[PDB]
This record gives structure tokens, C-alpha cells and sequence, in this order.
RNA sequence: UAUGUGAUGGAACCUCUCCGGAUAAUUCUAUCUCUUCUG
């Protein structure tokens, strides 16, 4: 299937649309502490399933 | 989404901050482990 | 409407479940008896509430404490594999 | 026109029939399958057979001249188009031109194999080899045209601009191209990303594109365009050259500049043969485009070399500068360019920082009457450096009146930009539905982006005074400039008149706050007093930065201690900045910790630097109070415990709308206590609501053509959950106690984090039990309850913060 | 195949937009086939 859908956009062109790339852009963003976090006193105490 | 459609947030997480955003829709998400699932009785391809 | 993406890989595979591993523990680290039993209580409690580990949900088992290559750095590329018969 | 003539207008992609009256059956095609049709109503109509000379059985030529058809009008007629037209001219072009490049790519790919076999047959190959190179440097041409325009949404650089220049970088490289490539890597560089390495460097491309380049009569220097960018392109060559410091030469760096200048300047032009001079009328030194543009790098080499006046290039850029919106370009370059000058320490900056700052005050007054600002890329920098160069030019004055002028100068600098908050580029787009004007300015400001010679815009109560009082006033400022970082706050003596500077850090400060948010977020809603302990450390730390507050008591007893009269006035005045709003600084703790800043100074805070002379008017009505109070089924706890005040005289109003409140503002009665819980939004802090029967939000509030009289009124919403929580020092939003003193009423009080009911029942009752002049002396009379041993004390009673007016303060 | 007094990555919905539509009476009369031998 795929490689005849393959000949076809190929060879059979105006047979299908393609303004299809828009408002994507791959982003991946990392960024360590400047300041220390610190210290809590809030812990967990129950579970649930 | 459901979530915060219930407490009225418009929290986005901004990907990665100087510092944890906080919030009650980070702050209770932080906390929920959820496990992955597949069909229990269901194998067949699907329809097109 | 999406505003970003990036790529993931994952492993679902039955045979790729189990993974097994050891803790070293020296001569000094077993001053005496007393010592070395604490930390194995501390050590299978907190082996007991451990939960998650790398993307996934799994479950520490742990056993009697009882005993006594190169990765080619160089510039290289190679990708796009495909299948057979293609 | 020399072209197809098929095409209605380049800004609009249609075709109004007539594409049949040609006789190439490709062009036909092109025009009809990748165009609107327009018309209302469908076509039917079509060749005759039988014709000759083939079809040519290929579109590559014809999407190519339209492509070339289509950059060329955007060059040409690109500043009158709206951006709608902009990006949908671009898009066009750049798909035209990627079929165009796959097309022949994948033509190439199948004629290598065949061409393997030729035994290396240099042919037509190369001719298509060129195309592709050809098509490639088009397609960087067009990728660096849509970047140029990409609308800045949100704080940071958009992602889509980032992915554009790589890509255009990639293209231009592939297709080695000179010229192209350095605009990228100009257009990167203002950016601030780094993406490139050492291999990619700014100073490599800058080389190549402008490695033997001369005017001669080469084609692609004929316009004055391509000049404006050799001229930008050498003028950064010289400037990353003279920063690598390997170029400190003494003759050098002004022969750099001086031949920089020569080329600038007019090339001893010969061939004019002296025409007689034949006195054209004046006509007006018409300037054109090209100085028009270049009048900011004139200005720049002027400052650089010359020994000289410049004042010429300051002229028309003033103009320039007052003409253009904060959108251009050029608004950066000049604030990077006070930044270099700064940096390296020539004294232009310190004549040059005070008039920008100016020049953008009046050009942001022009606003519509919100009193908003937006979102300029650079703007703190400018107001900084504005502050710093009046701090160092009242430094080196030799004068006392001047330099009490100056401190008076960098006072107001600092006052400037204290109330109003910018909001972003799609917050205030949302925002612009009512507003048409604002949407008339949303559209002049996206039209601004991206070069200059726009011919729309080329056709067209003193603040440092006096300050009159007894008291202390203390102006707080934060410096957030990259590399100096710092902080100052400016003190007014009431007594002695002169004003005073200094300088502290406020790292730990921030530190000790983040710390106290972490850990009050994270509580239950119902035990929110465990961070006592945060609370009084951060109380320490604000003491132990703060201590030249303490300083001010030795003076006060060698004043009026020594004298038979004790108890003279000891109010003060804080203007909190960025961050501070949010912190208990009259809670500072001595560095002993035995003293507290609140047990001798009564401390008020108020939004901004006080400058009305008109006393608000007494109350038309004398109603005592005007109680209203809203909650959920769920916390009638609350309207159960508030009874006291109901036993006093009040028509209690109970599930109140906003309504209420404005027909409350109708009748202004002496004291209102407006009582409810709060939200927060993210967002616009204009939508910072609170929870009554209806939702109130500020942009309903800020217009009211209503105001009041000498009321004091007490707010029940807490602070730190009617906004958003903090993350980084930079600050920039507006509070409901602000903006209630923009109404004419008496003072504010209000709640910093939750206060639980006992506290807030016993104050106000205590409020009402005062007097009317004596109301102060019980609303001040709190301080028996904050004790340092107990940290319950400390966090229950430091949370009432009070908005006294100035002219209303030190009044007896 | 880590290197150890410091890992919220369970810290992110492949989302959004689009009539399997258009045109057609389950109807009906002219031949078919090439080599015959002097006639
Ligand atoms: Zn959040």
C-alpha cells in the first residue's frame, strides 16, 4: 500500500492538495537554577488507587 | 485541560522557567500517576 | 491548536521488562553488625516506596546482601534504516 | 509592463478571466491551477485544438518567472501592503519556489546515476547544477523576507523566527551565497541567539560578503538598498574588530573609521562637468531614501571619529526617531548602540541617554488615555542607563544645587515608569476588541515591522518641584541591566530638604522570597500559618539589607530628643519597585534583632510619587459604613463569624453584585469595606477579578466617570491570591488599591496574605470605635501585637498594609 | 555503560480546518459472408 501511494504521488501528479506545514517548529527548552530552592516541611501522608 | 476548565486557570507551564511555576494545576498534577493501558479485547486493524 | 513538538522513543516490548543491578558496599562502610543492618532497613524501605523510575511505572525487589566496550567517539553517522524487502 | 498581465495586483492573488485571450497552453494552466478564479460565478470555457510547437511538457520556467514576478513587486511595493498581504504574497512565492527546487532536485538525482555511466560528461548537468543554485539563493532570499515580519508574540523571541533564519542561513550557504548570508547573520545577531559555533562565525561571513566589493558597475550595487547594507555590513566588521581587542592600535582604530567615512563620503566624483549650477529653486534639499536610512550610521560614524560637531545627524534623527514607532528596528540598534558606548566610556552616552529617554516618554504620552505602555524589547535598558548616567553626572558635579538638581533629575527617571505596566503583544490584541483606535495602532505597529522608509509616517504639574512635608520619603529602584546588576533607593529628609543616595544588594532578599512563596503556595488552604518561620527569616533578611533605615533615628534624637518637645513626625513613605510590592518592609528587624522598623516609624506605602495639589473633597454623604460581602454555599462560615460589624450601623448588603459597588461610588459614604475573595489571571492582570454574585475584573473598574470622597475603604481580597505568583525579579503590574486611588478616595488598607477572621472582625472593629481626626491613632495602635518572640504575632499582624496619601499625610 | 554531599522531564492531546460529491430513460431492425473460371 504504501509504496503504490508512493508511485502515485510520484507518478500521478494534481490527483491530491498542500499548504499543510504551518504554526509548528519543534522547541525543547533546558535552563538550571541560579538560586538555592531551600528547604519544606510538607510531605505526602495517604495514597489513593 | 479538564482541570483547569473546572478551577478557571489559564495556565500554559512555559515550558522550562527559573523556577516551578506553582499554581493548583501544577501543584496537583505533580502528585497523579497514571498508568498506561491497552485494549483489553480489541487486536483487528482498523477501518479507514 | 499546537504550538510545539518534539520526538520520543519507547519500548513496550515484553522481553525488554526486567532490569537487574547491585549496590557495592566496602569494608569500612560494614563497621559492625548493628550498622550495617540499619541501612539495610533504611534501604528496603525506601527501595519499597520507590514508584517510578525512567518514564514508567515499576516495582524494587530486593535480595540478600550476601558476597564477597568503548562506545567509538569519533565522527561517525549512520541512520534510516528502513525494513527488508522494501 | 513587459510581463504576463494575467495577475489583477500582486497584493491580491486573482484573476479576473482574460488568461484564455493567450495562446501558451502552460501559462494558462499555471495561471488557472495555482490562482483565485474571483468572479461570483463558475467558468466554463476553454482552448482549440490542434496547435503546434508542442506544449513544452514542463511549468519550471513559468512558476520560476512567477516567483522572480512575485519577489520583485514585494520589493518594490512592499511598504504600502498591509501584513495580511505581506504573508500571503511570501507564502505564495516560497511554495512556488519549493516545488520549483524539488522539481529539480529530483531531476538531478535521476540523471546522476545516468550520467555515471557517461564517463564524467560535463554537460547540461552543470546548467541545471546552476539552477539549483539559483533556485536555493531564491528560496534564502524569501525565507529571510517572511522572518523579517514575524509578529513578536510573548516575552521571548518567537520560536517560527529562530526555525526561519536557520533555514535561511542553511539555504544561503548551500547556495554560496555572499551577500545573503551576511544579512542572515546580521538579522542573527540582533536576535541574541547563539545558536553557531566557532565554525559559523559572525566575523567569517561579515569577511566574505565583504571581501573585494566595490561599486564599479555591478548590477546588485546599482540601487542604494544594497549600499545601506554594505555600509551596515562594514560598520559591524569594524565594530566586532575593534571588540576582539586584538585591534588596539592608536592610529588604527580611527584610520578604521576614517576610511569607513571616505567610503561613506562622496567619491571624488568626476564627470559632472560643473553644469552651471543652474539654481534649482531650492527645492526644499528634497533627501532620499538612502540618507533617509542612513541618517542613524552617519550619526554613528559622526559620534566615532569625528573631532567635530555631529549635530546634523542629530537633527533628522530626532525627527526620525519621533516619527517611528518602538516596532523599528532602528529603536534597538540606537539603545544597543548607548549600551556600547557606555561599556567602552565615552561621555555621548551620558549625553545621549537623558534626550532618548525623553524623546521615548513623548512618543509613549501619545497613547490612547489607559495609560498603557506595551512591550518594547528593549526598554528597561534605556531607562537604566537614563538613570545611571544622572546618578554619575550628579556624582562629578562640583555644586551643591546642581547636584541636588541631578538627584532630583534621576528621581524623576526612576518615577517615569512606575504605574504603568506593559502587557505584550497578543494580550492587548485580545484586549483591542472594544477599542478601534487600539486596533488602529495594533496595525501601524505590526505594518512598522521590518525596514524603514515608510511614506506614512514621513507625511506628518512639576514632578521634583517641592516636595512639602516633615516626613521621609523613600523612592526604591532596580537596576536589571545584564552585567550590573544592583539596586538603589532615594531618600528625601523632610527636615534638611537634600536628597540621598546609596546601594544595596537584593539577591538574598529575593532568595528568602521565593523561598516564603515556594512554601506558602504549597500549604493548605486552612493552614496557611505555617510559614511563620519563612516568614520572620525573610523578615531578618529584609533588616539586615536594610539597616540604613535605622540610621534615621540617631538623627531624629539629636533633632527633637534633645528638645523639651518629643514625639515630632516620624511617618514614612515607601515606593516599592518590581518585586518589593510583596514584602513586609516595615517589618524589617534590626541586626541585634531586639528592634522592628514598625515599633518607631509609622510606615505607609503608596503606588506611585505623589504630585496632585488638589485635596479631595469631604463626603457628600456622611454614612459611617457601606459593608459589602459575597461568598460561596460552601464558606458561610465566614458570614456567620462577621456579626459585629452587623450590630453596628450598616445596611447590610449581602450577595452583592458589582452593581452595588458602583451605586455605592455614587454616594461616597465616609468609610466602605469591600470584603470578598479574589482571582488571579495570568494573562492581563487588567482581568484580576474578584468573587462577587458577578465577576468585577479592573477593566470594568478603571472606567467609571464616578468618583468618590474621603473614603477609606478595606479590602478583604489578599494580595497574594488576587495575582499571579512571582517567578524572576522583573515585576510589572498594576494593584486594585492603585487603581482605587486613581477615584479620589480618602486611603486604602488592605491584606498582603490571608488574614484569618478573628484578626480582621477585631480590626475592624477597632476602625469603627475610632474617631473621625483620631482615626489613625486606632488604626496605627496594632503595634502592641507584634512581638518577636511569637512569629504567630509576626505573621498575623504584619499583614495590614496602608495606602496614605501624601497630601493628606502630616496634616494636623 | 554510569561516578557519588543536589535529576518536579508524570514538566507538553499531533492538535486545528474540509457534504465520497457530480453527469447518464435497462434500453433495442438490416443483413451476414469472398473467390468464380475461359462459358
Ligand atoms: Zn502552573
Amino acid at each position: 500500500g504504501q509504496a503504490l501511494y508512493l508511485e502515485a504521488k510520484k507518478q500521478v501528479p494534481n490527483q491530491f492538495s498542500s499548504e499543510r506545514p504551518v504554526g509548528a517548529t519543534p522547541a525543547m527548552e533546558v535552563k538550571t537554577p541560579e538560586h538555592d530552592p531551600g528547604r519544606a516541611a510538607q510531605g505526602p501522608r495517604y495514597e489513593w488507587l | 485541560r479538564d482541570i483547569k476548565v473546572v478551577l478557571d486557570n489559564k495556565c500554559r507551564a512555559e515550558l522550562a522557567m527559573k523556577q516551578p511555576c506553582s499554581c493548583p494545576v501544577c501543584n496537583l498534577m505533580k502528585k497523579i500517576t497514571i498508568r498506561d493501558s491497552f485494549s483489553s479485547n480489541y487486536a483487528e486493524p482498523p477501518k479507514i | 491548536k499546537a504550538e510545539d513538538f518534539f520526538n520520543i522513543w519507547e519500548i513496550t516490548d515484553g522481553a525488554w521488562k526486567i532490569f537487574r543491578g547491585e549496590i557495592q558496599v566496602s569494608d569500612k562502610g560494614w563497621s559492625d553488625e548493628e550498622n550495617f543492618s540499619k541501612f539495610l532497613t533504611l534501604l528496603k524501605g525506601a527501595s519499597v516506596l520507590v514508584d517510578k523510575i525512567s518514564g514508567g511505572l515499576c516495582y524494587l525487589t530486593l535480595d540478600k546482601p550476601e558476597l564477597a566496550l568503548e562506545p567509538g567517539d569519533d565522527a561517525s553517522v549512520l541512520e534510516i534504516s528502513r525494513p527488508p524487502y522494501w | 509592463s513587459s510581463a504576463f498581465s494575467g495577475l489583477k495586483i500582486p497584493e491580491l492573488s486573482v484573476d479576473p478571466a482574460e488568461v484564455f485571450k493567450s495562446d501558451n497552453p502552460q501559462l494558462v494552466s499555471v495561471l488557472l491551477d495555482e490562482f483565485e478564479l474571483q468572479e461570483q460565478r463558475p467558468f466554463f470555457s476553454g482552448l482549440i485544438p490542434e496547435k503546434q510547437i508542442n506544449i513544452a511538457l514542463k511549468k519550471s520556467p513559468q512558476l520560476k518567472k512567477l516567483a522572480c514576478h512575485l519577489l520583485e513587486a514585494y520589493e518594490i511595493n512592499g511598504r504600502r501592503w498591509k501584513h495580511a498581504d505581506r504573508r500571503r504574497v511570501l507564502e505564495k512565492a516560497i511554495r512556488l519556489l519549493e516545488k520549483v527546487s524539488n522539481e529539480l532536485k529530483g531531476d538531478i538525482q535521476k540523471l546522476e546515476n545516468n550520467v555515471k555511466e557517461s564517463g564524467k560528461d560535463s554537460e547540461e548537468l552543470n546548467k541545471t547544477r546552476e539552477k539549483h543554485g539559483e533556485i536555493l539563493a531564491d528560496m534564502g532570499r524569501a525565507y529571510l523576507h517572511r522572518a523579517k515580519i514575524i509578529r513578536p508574540k510573548g516575552f521571548t523571541i518567537p520560536a517560527k523566527k529562530k526555525e526561519s533564519l536557520r533555514k535561511a542561513l542553511d539555504f544561503c550557504k548551500e547556495a554560496k551565497a555572499r551577500h545573503l548570508a551576511g544579512l542572515v547573520g546580521l538579522e542573527m545577531d540582533r536576535c541574541d541567539m547563539s545558536d553557531f559555533d566557532s565554525e559559523n562565525s559572525l566575523e567569517k561571513l561579515l569577511r566574505d560578503a565583504t571581501t573585494g566589493v566595490s561599486l564599479s558597475k555591478d548590477q546588485y550595487y546599482s540601487n542604494e538598498y544594497r549600499k545601506a547594507e554594505y555600509y551596515q555590513m562594514c560598520i559591524r566588521l569594524a565594530e566586532i574588530e575593534e571588540d576582539k581587542h586584538g585591534a588596539t592600535d592608536e592610529g588604527s582604530e580611527n584610520n578604521r573609521y576614517k576610511r569607513l567615512e571616505g567610503i561613506l563620503g562622496p567619491k571624488k566624483s568626476q564627470g559632472k562637468k560643473k553644469g552651471k549650477k543652474n539654481k534649482k529653486k531650492k527645492g526644499t534639499n528634497s533627501k532620499s531614501a538612502l540618507e533617509k536610512i542612513m541618517a542613524f550610521e552617519k550619526f554613528k560614524v559622526a559620534v566615532y571619529l569625528g573631532e567635530g560637531k555631529e549635530k546634523t545627524h542629530w537633527n533628522d534623527f530626532s525627527e526620525f526617531l519621533m516619527r517611528y514607532p518602538f516596532s523599528h528596528p532602528s529603536w534597538e540598534d540606537s539603545v544597543r548602540f548607548l549600551r556600547r558606548l557606555y561599556k567602552k566610556g565615552n561621555d555621548k552616552w551620558r549625553e545621549l541617554s537623558v534626550a532618548l529617554w525623553e524623546i521615548a516618554k513623548k512618543n509613549s504620552a501619545k497613547t490612547s488615555s489607559i495609560h498603557l505602555r506595551w512591550y518594547w524589547s528593549r526598554q528597561r535598558d534605556l531607562y537604566d542607563l537614563a538613570f545611571l548616567s544622572a546618578l554619575e553626572q550628579a556624582d562629578i558635579a562640583e555644586d551643591e544645587s546642581v547636584r541636588q538638581e541631578k538627584l532630583r533629575l534621576a528621581a524623576k527617571v526612576a518615577d517615569s515608569a512606575k504605574n504603568r505596566p506593559a502587557l505584550t503583544w497578543q494580550a492587548m490584541e485580545q484586549m483591542a476588541d472594544k477599542d478601534e483606535a487600539l486596533k488602529k495602532e495594533i496595525e501601524n505597529y505590526a505594518q512598522a515591522l521590518g525596514g524603514g522608509y515608510i511614506e506614512q509616517f514621513e507625511k506628518t504639574d512639576d514632578i521634583p518641584d517641592d516636595l512639602k512635608t516633615s516626613g521621609l520619603v523613600v523612592q526604591f529602584y532596580l537596576v536589571h541591566l545584564k552585567d550590573y546588576e544592583n539596586g538603589y533607593a532615594l531618600i528625601y529628609d523632610g527636615k534638611t530638604k537634600k536628597w540621598s543616595c546609596e546601594m544595596f544588594n537584593f539577591f538574598p532578599i529575593w532568595e528568602k522570597y521565593l523561598q516564603w512563596q515556594s512554601v506558602y503556595f504549597d500549604l493548605p488552604a486552612n493552614q496557611k500559618e505555617e510559614s511563620a518561620d519563612q516568614l520572620k527569616a525573610l523578615c531578618l533578611e529584609l533588616g539586615r539589607h536594610l539597616y540604613f533605615l535605622f540610621d534615621f533615628e540617631e538623627n531624629r534624637k539629636a533633632h527633637e530628643k534633645n528638645q523639651d518637645t518629643a514625639k515630632e513626625n516620624w511617618d514614612m513613605l515607601f515606593i516599592p519597585h518590581d518585586f518589593l510590592h510583596r514584602v513586609p518592609i516595615h517589618g524589617a528587624i534590626k541586626k541585634n534583632g531586639t528592634n522592628i522598623l514598625l515599633k518607631k516609624f509609622n510606615c505607609t506605602y503608596f503606588p506611585t510619587l505623589p504630585n496632585a495639589s488638589i485635596t479631595p473633597e469631604s463626603p457628600k454623604s456622611d454614612n459611617v459604613a457601606e459593608l459589602i460581602e459575597y461568598f460561596s454555599e460552601h464558606e458561610k462560615d465566614y458570614s456567620e463569624y462577621f456579626d459585629k460589624i452587623e450590630h453596628i450601623f450598616d445596611k447590610k448588603n449581602r450577595a452583592a453584585t458589582s452593581q452595588d459597588l458602583l451605586d455605592a461610588a455614587i454616594s461616597p459614604p465616609r468609610t466602605l469595606t469591600i470584603y470578598c475573595h479574589g482571582q488571579s489571571d495570568v494573562n492581563n492582570p487588567f482581568y484580576s477579578r474578584l468573587l462577587l454574585k458577578d465577576k468585577l475584573e479592573l477593566i470594568k473598574l478603571a472606567t467609571l466617570q464616578e468618583h468618590y470622597s474621603g473614603t477609606h475603604i478595606f479590602l478583604g481580597a489578599c494580595e497574594t491570591d488576587l495575582m499571579p505568583p512571582l517567578s524572576a525579579p522583573l515585576d510589572e503590574q498594576l494593584s486594585m488599591a492603585a487603581m482605587f486611588l486613581q477615584k479620589g478616595v480618602g486611603s486604602v488598607l488592605g491584606t498582603l496574605w490571608e488574614a484569618y477572621p478573628r484578626a480582621v472582625k477585631d480590626i475592624v472593629k477597632n476602625i469603627l470605635s475610632a474617631d473621625d481626626t483620631q482615626y489613625f491613632e486606632k488604626l496605627f495602635s496594632l503595634k502592641k501585637k507584634i512581638s518577636v518572640n511569637q512569629k504567630k504575632s509576626l505573621y498575623y499582624y504584619l499583614c495590614f498594609k496602608l495606602y496614605r496619601s501624601f497630601d493628606q499625610i502630616g496634616k494636623e
